[PDB]
């Protein structure tokens, strides 16, 4: 047996059942055997026909298409940010600021 | 730019991308296959440092 | 791919780049089986390299 994997729309696997789409929100997705976190929105792609999905300048996968209905959803990451602690002496005061 | 670019080498993996790598295949070889990944990538993290 | 242990005990199952373990959840475009009849001394040519 010799399976074939390509930018195909990949019609031929096993018995796993959809759900509704859901967007504007982080979610775990799994978008025809591609898995993965984020925010799926509707996106302004001018994509081709015979174009399954995009790709940006940091060479990974930002926008799929949809395998039930022609629509392109860009997919971008939850939020995130890193977290700084400014405080005096604890020999001084027990007070702590938080910088996002 | 050359670290960003950094991302999408393989180091002799059979993908570069950990969703495909976990899985299309058993953990046993899975190990092999994150381990040469993220060697690479602390290597290259360190040479920008 | 689940209904597969149904025959008579299977001497050579073999899987290269795909673990066979509960792993139908993959994705592909299209399929090909070839199928021939050899001895059972040349069974272990069929494979890369
Ligand atoms: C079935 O898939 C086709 C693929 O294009 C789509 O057009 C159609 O709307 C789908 N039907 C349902 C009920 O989702």
């Amino acid at each position: 047996l010799s399976f074939e994997l390509l930018h195909a729309p990949a019609t031929v696997c096993g018995p796993k059942k959809s759900t509704n789409l859901v967007k504007n929100k982080c979610v775990n997705f799994n978008f025809n055997g591609l898995k993965g976190t984020g925010v799926l929105t509707e996106s302004n792609k001018k994509f081709l026909p015979f174009q399954q999905f995009g790709r940006d300048i940091a060479d990974t996968t930002d926008a799929v298409r949809d395998p039930q209905t022609l629509e392109i959803l860009d997919i971008t990451p939850c939020s995130f940010g890193g977290v700084s602690v400014i405080t005096p002496g604890t020999n001084t005061s027990n007070q702590v600021a938080v910088l996002y | 730019n050359t670290l960003v670019k950094q991302l999408s080498s393989k180091f002799g993996a059979i993908s570069s991308v950990l969703n495909d790598i976990f899985s299309r295949l058993d953990p046993p070889e899975a190990e092999v296959q994150i381990d040469r990944l993220i060697t690479g990538r602390l290597q290259s993290l360190q040479t920008y440092v | 791919y689940s209904v597969l242990y149904n025959l008579a005990p299977f001497f050579t199952f073999k899987c290269y780049g795909v673990s066979p373990t509960k792993l139908n959840d993959l994705c592909f475009t299209n399929v090909y089986a070839d199928s021939f009849v050899i001895r059972g001394d040349e069974v272990r040519q069929i494979a890369p390299g």
